[PDB]
């Protein structure tokens, strides 16, 4: 038993990154968008 | 191991053995075979540079210092000490891991960071006796193992290194 | 050696006490135990070993050690034996040891 | 609330991934438990083992392979020769994969 | 050592004696009289194994 | 014979 | 050119007798015999005058080792066969072939191992966190050299005394080219 | 099972002489004598394993070694033997040692 | 919402299916093998670090938002959990319920379980404790 292999930290890291990089809330769309920085009010 | 070495981020045998459960003998024989195969297909079918050589100790120091949480200034001093440590024949034959660890330990006590050898060897999985044994050899040549600029400025003095 | 005598008394006491059941199985009388005990003791004191209460091939008076070995190893000429729970006879003198170390150099 | 680690980030990550430290845990080291035990045995004379199998077969009329090798404690290679010479295995019957003494000597 | 290596034919079970007798019989080019068998195993009198062979 | 490995909840 | 001749340290010679032995008999009637069939399938025996060890197998094959000379191995093997003869077994001295010769020497100056490992990459393997010595696999004669920082060379693999000398005479130049300081 | 090596020691030899002398007298059965020896191995093994604490060491030169059937055999010549105090000079000490792990 | 999630929800999620039990039953083949084992992995408290980044060579250092934007890095922190590894064993007498007993092996360390992206100007971000001058030093807009 190697605890370093039993728990794959990549699972949490990728799932949160992929869901936040795209809007695809899974593994709903458009949940994450590139923040507007055209002007402060935007 | 080959992949890490080709990327200039090479690891050590122990570090890879922490994940893949293979004892040393099979690891070494397989590595020698694969290197021959890659060389064979490099000629008939590049592969290696100065990096492919086993020692390449300077690459280990930044990560080993990070595990101990030292500031970047100490890491650069450790790299200089390890780089110049190959001129001494009494230490040059030692394993690159010990060469890097003892150089790191020498600088740890040079800048007076409160980290004892009991934890330096416990963190980098190196016998404490080996660390202190090697430190004695890296004490007769201290003037050649410390960066001239650091001593010139006044950041470090050689009297802060205990002498046996 | 007092320890050697003490153990020897223990051994003979255990033998005579333990063998009684089998003797009754064979239907031999009680007095035979006393005769067996007596003759055995007289033999021990007759040996006068210790004080008592009473070529390339293989071919009392000989010094002999009978024991058990825990582990024996060698290094290129040098043999190291870790023995335990043995009895030795040297120059008509007997000793008993819980552990023993043999360090001999194979010339 | 959750507890935030105030240590240097590099120090906290020294246990993670390809680390110079080796695990000292004895948990679920199943491979270590049975791999440690190992011993070889030399083939004993046929004249003795052959007799041993007959007393064994007199004890029980059906012997499994694993049980037979355990009781004899001999290599399966040599053991197979004598077992086939004395007994036969019924594979398609209800007592499948079990050797039994041949009828020639059993019927006595 | 070989003389002591030889094992007394008084085996644990009568079946083993028959097994060796059958093996010895098959390795003969021609039929062997009872005399040859009696020479093989130290059983001159009428033994049960001899009957079991028949 | 069982699966020699099962999970209890 | 070098002026230094490597010295032989071990010779592994194999001999056959053409007869089947009873290892237990040899172990019990030989002076210094160690027969443990659980670990190995031979009786290990040693003699003192040439100081050699012999692995005598149940098939009549013998593996003599430890002799410092080609002829000394012959004397050791002959004596081992004679000891087997005096036991009573049918043992005759027969084909004697030296299967390996090990020699050692020192060039008397430090050698930069990182250099041979780089310049000669098709022969040399340098992995210094496993073994502190560089491994040079010469192609002609086919011999393996262990090169160390202290300037000590170990030659192994030669089947005659000529190849071990030939290998060293062919390795001295490349070793001198990489002298530290 | 227990080893029979102790019969070669002083106590074992004396017991054999006693039992055989009685056998010659006809007052003891031969098989009964064997029963005595089998139990003799048990008691000697138990008492030696439990009722001793002395430690002695011998240093010398091996003149002959040997191993077979889990029984080592050393012959140490020109050896010094110390018990627990006083050294003993021995010209030839023969050692017979069986396996510590009793063979079932 | 992010502060609530990091502070309270993360601990709650891990305290729902924290226990994983693997039971190795008797496997009656011989009476020398009649013990039944039970291995348990349990999750304890969860810890979160400050934002950090690990380079290719394996060196980890604190990451600030300005560097993350320029270097195409993800602004995230690490998550650690205390793991307890217990093993019980019991004698499986035929036809009886077992009495599992702790067999003197209870290992009890922090285990990395991934990286959590950090919302800026949150409790776990470096800019929550920064003054106006500090933001200017860090090349952040007040």
């Amino acid at each position: 038993f190697n605890m370093k292999l039993a728990i794959n930290a990549k699972t949490i890291t990728s799932g949160l990154k992929y869901a936040l990089a795209t809007g695809n809330w899974g593994e709903r769309a458009g949940v994450s968008q590139v923040l507007n920085r055209y002007t402060y009010s935007s | 191991l080959i992949g890490c070495r080709r990327a200039e981020v090479a690891r050590t045998f122990k570090e890879i053995q922490s994940l893949i459960h293979v004892k040393t003998k099979e690891f070494g024989k397989t590595l020698n075979i694969m290197k021959n195969i890659l060389r064979g297909k490099s000629e008939d079918g590049k592969i290696d540079t100065d990096n492919m050589s086993g020692a390449q100790n300077l690459t280990y120091i930044p990560r080993f210092c990070s595990h101990l949480g030292l500031p970047m200034q100490v890491t650069t001093s450790a790299e200089y000490t390890a780089k110049k440590c190959k001129e001494i024949k009494e230490i040059a034959g030692k394993s690159p891991i010990t060469i890097a660890v003892v150089s790191i330990y020498l600088n740890i006590l040079l800048f007076q960071i409160p980290i004892t050898a009991a934890k330096v060897g416990q963190t980098l999985q190196v016998t404490e006796g080996t660390i202190k044994s090697g430190y004695k050899i890296l004490y007769e040549h201290r003037d050649k193992l410390v960066d001239p600029q650091l001593i010139a400025n006044g950041v470090v003095s050689l009297d802060n290194l205990p002498g046996v | 050696n007092a320890e050697a005598s003490r153990v020897y008394e223990i051994i003979v006491e255990s033998v005579v006490n333990e063998v009684r059941e089998d003797f009754e199985n064979a239907g031999i009388d009680e007095q035979t135990l006393q005769d067996l005990k007596n003759i055995w003791q007289k033999k021990l004191t007759e040996t006068k070993v210790t004080t008592f209460s009473w070529d390339y091939l293989i071919s009392p008076d000989e010094n002999l050690m009978l024991c058990l070995y825990d582990k024996v190893t060698r290094t290129k000429a040098r043999w190291k034996c870790s023995l335990k729970d043995g009895v030795v006879t040297i120059n008509r003198n007997d000793y008993t040891f819980q552990k023993a170390q043999v360090e001999a150099e194979w010339v | 609330r959750i507890t935030t680690l105030d240590e240097t980030v590099g120090v906290t990550m020294s246990h993670t991934g390809m680390s110079m430290r080796s695990d000292n845990s004895n948990f679920l080291k199943v491979g270590r438990e049975k791999a440690k035990s190992n011993i070889k045995s030399i083939r004993m004379p046929k004249k003795e083992i052959l007799d041993y199998l007959f007393k064994l077969f007199d004890e029980y009329d059906y012997w499994s392979l694993k049980g037979l090798k355990e009781r004899t404690r001999q290599p399966e290679a040599h053991l197979k020769e004598c077992l086939d010479k004395v007994a036969t295995l019924v594979k398609k019957g209800p007592y499948a994969f079990k050797y039994t003494l041949r009828p020639e000597y059993k019927k006595l | 050592a070989l003389q002591a290596n030889q094992t007394d034919i008084s085996k644990s079970h009568d079946s083993s004696k028959l097994l060796w007798a059958t093996e010895y019989i098959q390795k003969k080019g021609k039929p062997v009289l009872v005399n040859e068998l009696l020479d093989y195993l130290s059983m001159k009198k009428d033994d049960k194994v001899i009957e079991l062979l028949k | 014979l069982r699966r020699k490995t099962r999970q209890l909840k | 050119t070098s002026g230094i001749v490597p010295t032989l340290q071990n010779i592994v010679a194999t001999v056959t007798l053409g007869c089947r032995l009873d290892l237990k008999t040899v172990a019990l009637h030989a002076r210094n015999a160690e027969y443990n069939p659980k670990r190995f399938a031979a009786v290990i025996m040693r003699i003192r005058e040439p100081k050699t060890t012999a692995l005598i197998f149940a098939s009549g094959k013998m593996v003599v080792t430890g002799a410092k000379s080609e002829d000394d191995s012959k004397l050791a093997s002959r004596k081992y066969a004679r000891i087997i003869q005096k036991i009573g077994f049918a043992a005759k001295f027969t084909d004697f072939k030296i299967q390996n010769i090990v020699g050692s020497c020192d060039v008397k100056f430090p050698i930069r191992l990182e250099g041979l490992a780089f310049s000669h990459g098709t022969f040399s393997s340098y992995e210094p966190e496993l073994f502190p010595g560089l491994i040079y696999r010469m192609v002609k004669p086919k011999i393996v050299l262990l090169i160390f920082v202290s300037g000590k060379i170990v030659l192994t693999g030669a089947k005659q005394r000529e190849e071990i000398y030939q290998a060293f005479e062919a390795i001295y130049p490349v070793l001198s080219e990489f002298r530290k300081m | 099972g227990y080893y029979e090596l102790y019969r070669r020691s002083t106590i074992g030899n004396s017991l054999v002489d006693a039992l055989d002398t009685l056998i010659s007298d006809g007052r003891i059965e031969a098989s009964l004598a064997m029963r005595v020896l089998e139990t003799f191995d048990k008691v000697v093994a138990e008492t030696l394993k439990d009722n001793t604490q002395s430690k002695l060491t011998v240093k010398g030169n091996l003149d002959t070694y040997g191993f077979c059937d889990d029984v080592w055999t050393f012959i140490v010549k020109n050896c010094q033997v110390t018990v627990e105090q006083s050294v003993i000079s021995v010209d030839k000490l023969r050692i017979v040692a069986c396996n510590s792990k009793k063979s079932e | 919402s992010f502060n609530q999630f990091v502070d309270y929800t993360l601990q709650d999620i891990i305290c729902e299916d924290s226990t994983l039990i693997l039971e190795q039953l008797a496997q009656h083949t011989t009476e020398s093998d009649n013990i039944s084992r039970k291995y348990e992995i349990s999750f304890g408290k969860i810890y979160v670090t400050k934002p950090m980044v690990n380079e290719s060579d394996g060196v980890t250092h604190a990451l600030y938002p300005q560097e993350a934007r320029l270097r195409n890095l993800t602004y995230s922190s690490g998550l650690f959990v205390d793991v307890k590894k217990r093993t019980y064993e019991a004698i499986d007498v035929p036809g009886r319920e077992l009495k599992y007993e702790l067999i003197a092996e209870e290992s009890e360390g922090k285990v990395f379980i991934g990286r959590l992206p950090i919302m800026l100007r949150s409790k776990n971000c470096y800019l929550s404790e920064a003054t106006e001058s500090d933001l200017y030093k860090l090349k952040e807009c007040p």
